[PDB]
């Protein structure tokens, strides 16, 4: 038996569903959502990690010819200098001057703990979302676990289920990311290709096969002084690090819904936006007929105390003649005004007490028996002075009634107003058909 | 890896508006963000005792 519903996507609030086929016992739906998650898809450019300067030790020849050879490794200062004289511990070696050869050479290298200690680049994109969801109705109280797609089913048991999709994919996640040891960030990167000699990514490689280490941190060589034997090389200090200690403000304070990040397949959980459309199909036999514990008779309503807006404070009594006790259900048509109270077992005296709640001060509930309906309203005027630190359990709609009852004054003034001009229309309106003659 | 944990804060709520009283060891990080499609982030170190609102 198909049917649809719409759920907002609000992470522990109960929804109440309310199946009203003719031919057996009108049925409640108890809808439950259990920690959302989106997971976006990756590409992951390139990667980033720390360099390492790898020198060999200089080479010293005492003839005089030089030996200027260039190999594939990154960032060579192929050079080699003549006129040193260098010193050691046993005052020095040989003896020419003027006549001598020293060779210098470095080039850099990807980090020793580059298999763990590497941070990752990827792109976003369109993003699937997975959900929880929990369903209940009578005697059948199970968790399932949808994809929340498109088209999909559940088939939590007799009854079927397909969860609709997303109306807008307000994905926190944009373009490019960084992920780095269990946080994000929203922050782009250079490219691939070329990047600027110090700020971030100043090693752009690949996977970590370790090949085409990319290089562009800017080695420079320069003449050893004429003391002793030296390798003077200037280097700009490794971005990574640098980027590391300024780090601040991460991706998981910044969530424009309270989202929060979790990296291992890279998602985010636990956020409230939009709404979820859901359809299904329920057997016949899953329930009960009209034939069982009709019991409504007349019916009205009183309320006693109506201090609202917290989580429930409308105690409400309902009276009514009854047949034979038994079950049935109970829920209100409008939104104005939510219950908590599942279906409930009826006794024969027919004193029977809900919880409800809402926002404005002058509820127009209309409550539904499982055969009944009659309207309900209550001057729910006495708020509280707290600041709670539980969840909302109603919908924001905050709107006085039409009819009211303390807002009819103005109705009646307004009303007064507007025939007072009424009835001078009329009056003129007599007047011009008079002297038209 | 243990970290430490601090006391916790001191919280006197207002109406529509919180004040909280802070009262630090060590130079720690308070951060807050509203649900709301602004999150208006906020970051500030703390080393001494100070009221916030
Ligand atoms: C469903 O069963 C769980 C026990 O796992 C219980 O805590 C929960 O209240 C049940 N649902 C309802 C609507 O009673």
């Amino acid at each position: 038996y198909e049917h649809t519903a719409t759920i907002p996507n609000v992470v522990g609030f109960p929804y109440k569903a309310h199946i009203e086929r003719n031919g057996f016992s009108p049925m409640t739906l108890q809808l439950e959502v259990l920690g959302t998650s989106l997971e976006p898809t990756l590409n992951l450019e390139y990667i980033t990690c720390e360099y390492k300067t790898v020198v060999p030790s200089p080479y010293i020849k005492c003839c005089g010819t030089s030996e200027c050879r260039s190999m594939e490794r990154p960032d060579y200062q192929c050079q080699v200098y003549t006129g040193v004289y260098p010193f050691m511990w046993g005052g020095a070696y040989c003896f020419c001057d003027t006549e001598n050869t020293q060779l210098s050479e470095a080039y850099v290298d990807r980090s020793d703990v580059c298999k763990h200690d590497h941070a990752a680049a990827y792109k976003a994109h369109t993003a699937a979302m997975k959900a929880t969801i929990r369903i209940s109705y009578g005697n059948l109280n199970q968790t399932t676990t949808a994809f929340v797609n498109g088209e999909h089913t559940v088939t939590v048991g007799g009854s079927r289920f397909t969860f609709g999709p997303i109306s807008t994919a307000w994905t926190p996640f944009d373009n490019k990311i960084v992920v780095y040891k269990n946080d994000v960030y929203n922050l782009d990167f250079p490219p691939y290709g070329s990047g600027q000699p110090g700020r971030f990514g100043d090693i752009q490689s690949r996977t970590v096969e370790s090949k085409d280490l990319y290089a562009n941190t800017a080695l420079k060589l320069s003449r050893p002084s004429s003391g002793t034997v030296h390798v003077p090389y200037t280097q700009t200090p490794s971005g990574f690090k640098y980027w590391i200690k300024e780090r601040g403000t991460s991706l998981n304070d910044k969530a424009p819904f309270g989202c929060v990040i979790k990296t291992n397949p890279v998602r985010a959980e636990n956020c409230a936006v939009g709404n979820i459309p859901v359809s299904m199909d329920i057997p016949d036999s899953a329930f009960t007929r009209v034939i069982d514990a009709p019991a409504v008779t007349n019916l009205e309503c009183q309320v006693a105390v109506c201090t609202h807006s917290s989580d429930f404070g409308g105690i409400a009594t309902l009276t009514f003649k009854t047949d034979k006790p038994g079950k049935c259900a109970v829920h209100s048509h409008s939104n104005v005004a939510t219950i908590q109270e599942a279906a409930v077992d009826i006794k024969t005296d027919g004193k029977i007490t809900l919880h409800f709640s809402t926002a404005s001060a002058s509820p127009a509930f209309k409550v539904s028996v499982c055969s009944a309906k009659t309207t309900c309203m209550a001057a729910c005027e006495p708020p509280k002075d707290h600041i709670v630190p539980y969840g909302a359990s109603h919908n924001n709609q905050v709107f006085p009634d039409m009819s009211g009852t303390a807002m009819t004054w103005v109705q009646r003034v307004a009303g007064g107003f507007g025939g007072l001009t009424l009835a001078a229309v009329a009056v003129l309106i007599l007047v011009t058909c008079v002297t038209m003659r | 890896c243990r970290v430490p944990l601090a006391r916790a804060p001191g919280v006197t709520y207002g109406k529509r508006e919180l004040t909280v009283k802070l009262h630090p060891d060590h130079p720690t990080l308070l951060t807050y963000r509203s649900l709301g499609a602004d999150p208006r982030p906020y970051e500030e170190w703390i080393d001494r005792y100070v009221e916030r609102t």
